[PDB]
């Protein structure tokens, strides 16, 4: 299961990607806070 | 969409407040209060759009504004400073209420002559006499047929009695009839509406409200019934429009409708039809009875409908 293990390894470097994914949420999040309660508006209205 | 109208809005909603104002100051109410909800929700905003509102607002500064000093904006005071320079009389003030009397008086003839009578029948008939001879021929005759009589003629006596042609008092006059219609239009008066809800409710319920309504007021019971009125007898709905209007509609549907229909309302409908279509659709009369009322009804509806639709077309008056 070598490679099970590989798939694991990258199973963590996407949780690294995650982790800079959810970075990348905080900053739209951080910067520009009227974006994102416009953003958060617009997601409403497409719910 | 985006008019010339929807264009200029555009370009406030990305410019900002420093032009906003000046806009407003030179805009209506409802206009500035459009951009304050776009300000307020905006989801009109793209890299390239914002770029191209830029090129439009430079295209707009090199066109309808041709690069020149405020006009009317700024140049409005100087104008003031010159009148303030020269004898102590507001003359400029009065030719500002002058142009808007005169788009007034424009307004006043695109706008309904009865409307503006009642408008102008609380007024002072010699108001109205020389508001009369200041307005369009074609609208001042609409406004005198419309109205009754007696004023009729005395605003036609205050006419030639008009000769002051008076100066600054007349504009200021003006700006009253429409601060008198400038208050939001509404219009919300319906006198066709509740016919129309009347009929857009159950008929059954509409036969029982306009029994109810007669007990209430015989005139306006009546008036509700004629606004029910829809192709009912031959001479006032044109024999030409019940032509036009049942080839159009489904024969099969004019029967159902019909056979559920009064008699004289079968011969009127059927007096219009080709020949072969009206003995076709009385001897199916004959042949089959009368089906459900609620597809009875349903047809009639349709009939209703199409009636409508051709209304909207315009080309004939509708009975």
């Amino acid at each position: 299961k070598d490679e099970q293990l590989q798939q694991r390894r990258a199973n963590q470097r996407l949780g690294a990607e995650v982790m800079s994914q959810r970075i990348r949420e905080m900053s739209d999040n951080d910067p520009r806070v009227v974006a994102l309660v416009i953003r958060q508006w617009m997601s409403n209205d497409h719910e | 969409n985006l008019s010339g109208t929807d264009k200029s809005v555009i370009l406030l909603m990305t410019i900002g407040e420093d032009r906003a104002a000046e806009v407003f100051k030179h805009l209506s109410t409802r206009e500035v209060q459009a951009l304050s909800t776009a300000m307020a929700n905006v989801r009109q905003i793209s890299n390239k759009q914002l770029t191209d509102v830029l090129s439009e607002f430079e295209q707009e500064a090199e066109q309808f504004a041709a690069l020149n000093i405020n006009a009317n904006e700024y140049l409005r005071s100087v104008l003031v400073k010159a009148l303030g320079e020269e004898r102590a009389s507001s003359l400029l003030e009065d030719i500002l209420e002058t142009r808007d009397t005169t788009s007034g008086i424009e307004t006043l003839n695109f706008m309904e002559p009865q409307s503006a009578a009642d408008l102008i029948r609380d007024e002072h008939p010699q108001i109205i006499a020389t508001i009369l001879v200041h307005l369009k021929r074609s609208q001042a005759a609409d406004i005198l047929a419309l109205f009754d009589e007696r004023l009729r003629h005395d605003v036609m006596l205050r006419i030639a009695t008009f000769g002051g042609v008076q100066l600054a008092e007349l504009t200021e006059v003006l700006n009253g009839l429409l601060d008198g219609q400038n208050l939001k239009r509404s219009k919300m008066g319906g006198v066709r509406t509740a016919a129309e809800i009347i009929n857009l409710m159950k008929t059954q319920q509409e036969e029982a409200v306009i029994t109810a309504v007669r007990e209430f007021d015989g005139e306006l019971a009546q008036k509700i019934i004629d606004e029910m009125f829809l192709f009912e007898n031959l001479v006032d709905v044109d024999d030409r429009s019940i032509q036009r209007l049942l080839q159009e509609v489904d024969s099969e549907s004019l029967l159902i409708a019909l056979k559920g229909a009064e008699p004289p309302l079968r011969e009127k409908f059927l007096r219009n039809m080709s020949q072969r279509a009206a003995d076709i659709l009385r001897d199916d009369l004959a042949n089959r009875g009368p089906v459900r009322l609620s597809q009875v009804e349903n047809e009639q509806k349709a009939i209703l409908l199409i009636v409508r639709r051709l209304a909207e077309t315009g080309e004939m008056v509708i009975g």
